[PDB]
RNA sequence: GCUAGUAGGUGGGGUAACGGCUCACCUAGGCGACGAUCCCUAGCUGGUCUGAGAGGAUGACCAGCCACACUGGAACUGAGAC
RNA sequence: CAGAAGAAGCACCGGCUAACUCCGUGCCAGCAGCCGCGGUAAUACGGAGGGUGCAAGCGUUAAUCGGAAUUACUGGGCGUAAAGCGCACGCAGGCGGUUUGUUAAGUCAGAUGUGAAAUCCCCGGGCUCAACCUGGGAACUGCAUCUGAUACUGGCAAGCUUGA
């Protein structure tokens, strides 16, 4: 029922007294290919476990995503820390072209079809964040029209 | 211009039953499909995304017969074409002469189909055509030539060509050894095995 | 009709012969935005009626010295 | 003089004219007033092999343009359709 | 000194939005008023009124749905230092449509859709979203 | 920068110099030997790795390496040089061709022979 | 900072033709930080390569335009050439 | 007509990057675009077996754009990473509160002329296919002129008081 895609692994260190303690990060993302995402960070001893705590962290904070028949509802800019990206919608066919964590995101989500683009730092864990943030931000024509007190017609009519 | 070596280890590699023989035998009894050829093949592939997307384009090469030069030009044409891309590369391999004479069930592969337009066998719309990448059109005739009617090869690759599906966008007489290309197929009348998008995606990279 | 350029006067110190600045609004072609460019052309005047300051007339003719090939029509405004 | 003729474009083998209208010293290939017709004469059947603006030939001819032979006879057969 | 009073009425409703302001008084101008009544047609602010005769202030009462700004971004285009124009070919579309550009065209202040539909180009003067 | 100072100055674009100056954007260039020696790589790599200086057509004087296992060059031989720095070598941009003018091939080599000049095996 | 035929005017001459094109006289002007003058490099364009685009780079082949013809200079003939 | 008969190579295989083992060597010989590899159990040097990618080509070098939002118009920065003139006054320049009228320069709309052909793109046609050739269109985002629109910017005239 869930894809879940392992993005990065990341052998960390800390020094004490006798010399350097490894420990191993791990970044996941989960989604149900139908507009829910969800980003989960584990730490770790050792690999799986790390990966474990990730996949255990990403179920839990899953957020809704408006999507347009496997695409999105309009051209969208998310930020967080150094990682800018931008992501707009695209014609049947064309996929997901996107760098790597632009890319399991968004196909976890379910966004078949996207023209996507990294700008600033393009650290995996800003970079997830980033984008998770432009698709939450993302609205549809029914919250606009909700929003603004109009119709879906009107909205989108002449 | 061509690939000339064994057929089976392609397969092999691509973990999965291309149809490069002609079915009178199980794949399995000829082979251990199941593990890619070579010393190593035993090991567990950890394919990258990049690796995913390059098995995905091999399969679809292999499968047609066709070289790299050729299918990037396949791709190019499918992008301009309006329409879905990965739909418009599969309808043009499909399109193709050897492909549609194997098919019809003239040839019991790809590769004999190819001979058999090669060494002008085959007459569309009543001339004589010897190029394997020529595009069938809609309402044309594919036929066999009356010399080589009597071929025996012809025959074996009808009697086979009906232990599988027969392809809803043709009209094939095994009698008069001629068929009707009668529209081109649809994304759905194709195998649900191939995943074209990451072809469409390998050729962004 | 005639094509016809109007324009300032910032020179009449020759003879029969004026200098007149032309102004146009343009916009830049990579920054987008508007400004402001200066033509200046020898111009003929008899009667040396122009002076300088004056918002006068122009249009195009035959060449008539070395610099000049415009010759005035009127004074649209006298200094 | 002004004169109407045949510039050779197409392939090797495989010639294709366009017949235009061009002052007589430029080269055949070369700087042309206006381009008035084609003619294929490797033509397949039912394809169209010749085609003239009589009228523009006809404007060009009272203004004094020459004519060129092949032209002249192109002009006589597709007068004779 | 000021010398742009629109991008300083975009900037009031703006933060007012963001201080979650029930209303935001300013001067008056008739060109703020075009503004306003794009903004209320299209139901990003509930409604204006101008005040005064000698200084007239203008009043735009601001808009919640469930507790959130309706105007999401506002943004001025045209500026004193960059003016833009288009042609009715190259109007700019907000938010894939589902906002608006505030067009000043020969026939008044409209949106970019009304404009369209004139088949009239004009002034950017701002994004609404 | 604001647009009123980049109408009065423009972005301007940083040339880029080349690596290899002494080929003068030609694809090899031709040179004499004018002493062939070995010398010893930056740390933290040890070797005695074989360079030529060497007088080209154009009048530079620059070295190149002789890559591959042995080698017959000497003074007064007429080489062919390409692009190619030798990261641990300091001040070698340059690489002689194996296999062209009196450069000769590697001895027994049969794998990537093209890169050494060196002709299919009869076998 | 540059310019004395230099900028303009009158008259004569000259050209197929307007014109400091040339000559005599008079006026003291003309160009220039919206880059004159000087120095380095360079045939220009339709286009070509790249790029999502905006741009960046480029001008071989084909076609339009220009310039040159061992080097420097000159005219003759001619509808047209220096 | 005859007979499979006359017709396969090149680079790579530690990561980026698709593809792994043995033997030889032992900071040597050597490799290398970068990270780096080589010190006696080297998937990184050299040979072999196996494999991967292209294929009548394959590699290397040179050179341009890209990736480079790394000159940022689209589309960047300046407390401490590189970056606010030591502080001002002020010419040129850029910018300009509010109302009415007028003008129509900017701006917008339409039309006309031009924007050579070829090239690019779309729909077709002919070479067995394709490259290639070719019909028509679209485009050439520009310039000029004419006729209109007047909200915004500019000019002109008259004001107003909230900036000064
Ligand atoms: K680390
Ligand atoms: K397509
Ligand atoms: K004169
Ligand atoms: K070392
Ligand atoms: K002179
Ligand atoms: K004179
Ligand atoms: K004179
Ligand atoms: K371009
Ligand atoms: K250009
Ligand atoms: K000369
Ligand atoms: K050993
Ligand atoms: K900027
Ligand atoms: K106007
Ligand atoms: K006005
Ligand atoms: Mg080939
Ligand atoms: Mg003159
Ligand atoms: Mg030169
Ligand atoms: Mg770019
Ligand atoms: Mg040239
Ligand atoms: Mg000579
Ligand atoms: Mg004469
Ligand atoms: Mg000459
Ligand atoms: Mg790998
Ligand atoms: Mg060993
Ligand atoms: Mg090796
Ligand atoms: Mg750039
Ligand atoms: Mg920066
Ligand atoms: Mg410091
Ligand atoms: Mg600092
Ligand atoms: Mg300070
Ligand atoms: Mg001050
Ligand atoms: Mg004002
Ligand atoms: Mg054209
Ligand atoms: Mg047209
Ligand atoms: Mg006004």
């Amino acid at each position: 029922e869930l894809q879940e895609k392992l993005i990065a692994v990341n052998r960390v260190s800390k020094t004490v007294k006798g010399g350097r303690i490894f420990s191993f990060t791990a970044l996941t993302v989960v989604g149900d290919g139908n507009g829910r995402v969800g980003f989960g960070y584990g730490k770790a001893r050792e690999v799986p476990a790390a990966i474990q705590k990730a996949m255990e962290k990403a179920r839990r904070n899953m957020i809704n995503v408006a999507l347009n028949n496997g695409t999105l509802q309009h051209p969208v800019k998310g930020v967080h820390t150094g990682s800018r990206v931008f992501m707009q919608p695209a014609s049947e066919g064309t996929g997901i072209i996107a760098g790597g964590a632009m890319r399991a995101v968004l196909e976890v989500a379910g966004v078949h079809n996207v023209l996507a683009k990294a700008y600033g730092s393009t650290n995996p864990i800003n970079v997830v964040r980033a984008t998770i943030d432009g698709l939450e931000n993302m609205n549809s024509p029914e919250m606009v029209a909700a929003k603004r007190g109009k119709s879906v017609e009107e909205i989108l009519g002449k | 211009a061509r690939y000339l070596g064994p057929k089976l280890k392609l397969s092999r590699r691509e973990g999965t039953d291309l149809f490069l023989k002609s079915g009178v035998r199980a794949i399995d009894t000829k082979c251990k499909i199941e593990q890619a050829p070579g010393q190593h093949g035993a090991r567990k592939p950890r394919l990258s995304d990049y690796g995913v997307q390059l098995r995905e384009k091999q399969k679809v090469r292999r499968i047609y017969g066709v070289l790299e030069r050729q299918f990037r030009n396949y791709y190019k044409e499918a992008a301009r074409l309006k329409g879905n891309t990965g739909e418009n590369l599969l309808a043009l391999l499909e399109g193709r002469l050897d492909n549609v004479v194997y098919r019809m069930g003239f040839g019991a592969t790809r590769a004999e189909a190819r001979q058999l337009v090669s060494h002008k066998a085959i007459m569309v719309n009543g001339r004589v055509v010897n190029i394997a990448s020529y595009q069938v059109s809609p309402n044309d005739v594919v036929s066999i030539r009356e010399k080589a009617k009597k071929q025996s090869r012809v025959k074996a690759a009808l009697e086979l060509a009906e232990q599988r599906e027969k392809p809803t966008w043709l009209e094939v007489d095994a009698g008069k050894m001629e068929g009707t290309f009668k529209r081109k197929p649809e994304r759905s009348d194709l195998s649900a095995d191939i995943n074209e998008h990451l072809i469409v995606e390998l050729y962004s990279k | 009709k005639i094509r016809t350029l109007q324009g300032r006067v910032v020179s009449d110190k020759m003879e029969k012969s004026i200098v007149v600045a032309i102004e146009r609004f343009v916009k830049h072609p990579i920054y987008g935005k508007f400004i402001k460019r200066t033509t200046k052309l020898h111009v003929h005047d008899e009667n040396n009626e122009c002076g300088i300051g004056d918002v006068v007339e122009i249009r195009e003719c035959r060449p008539l010295s070395k610099t000049k090939s415009w010759t005035l029509v009127r004074v649209v405004e006298k200094a | 003089m002004v004169t109407i003729r045949l510039a050779r474009h197409g392939a090797k083998k495989r010639p294709f004219y366009q017949v235009v209208v061009a002052d007589s010293r430029n080269a055949r290939n070369g700087r042309f007033i206006e381009r008035v017709g084609f003619f294929n004469p490797i033509a397949s059947e039912k394809e169209e092999g010749t085609r003239l603006d009589l009228d523009r030939i006809a404007h060009w001819v009272g203004q004094g343009a020459t004519i060129s032979d092949r032209v002249a006879a192109l002009i006589k057969e597709v007068n004779k359709a | 000194s000021m010398q742009d009073p629109i991008a300083d009425m975009l900037t009031r409703i703006r933060n007012g939005q963001a201080a979650n302001k029930a209303a935001v008084t300013m001067p008056s101008s008739k060109l703020k008023v075009a503004i306003a009544n794009v903004l209320k047609e299209e139901g990003f602010i509930e409604d204006f009124k101008v005040e005064g005769d000698t200084k007239p202030e203008l009043e735009l009462t601001l808009k919640y749905f469930q507790g959130k700004a309706v105007v999401e971004s506002i943004q001025r285009v045209s500026r004193p230092g960059l003016r833009i124009y288009k042609r009715k070919d190259e109007l700019p579309k907000v938010m894939a449509g589902l906002g608006i550009a505030v067009v000043s065209t020969s026939k008044g202040v409209m949106t970019d859709r009304a404009a369209r539909q004139a088949g009239l180009g004009g002034e950017i003067i701002c994004y609404v979203a | 920068a604001t647009v009123n100072q980049l109408v009065r100055k423009p972005r301007a674009r940083k040339v880029a110099k080349s690596n290899v100056p002494a080929l003068e954007a030609c694809p090899q260039k031709r040179g004499v030997c004018t002493r062939v020696y070995t010398t010893t790589p930056k740390k933290p790599n040890s070797a005695l790795r074989k360079v030529c200086r060497v007088r080209l057509t154009n009048g530079f004087e620059v070295t190149s390496y002789i890559g591959g296992e042995g080698h017959n060059l000497q003074e007064h031989s007429v080489i062919l040089i390409r692009g190619g720095r030798v990261k641990d070598l300091p001040g070698v941009r340059y690489h002689t061709v194996r296999g062209a003018l009196d450069c000769s091939g590697v001895k027994d080599r049969k794998q990537a022979r093209s890169k050494y000049g060196v002709k299919r095996p009869k076998a």
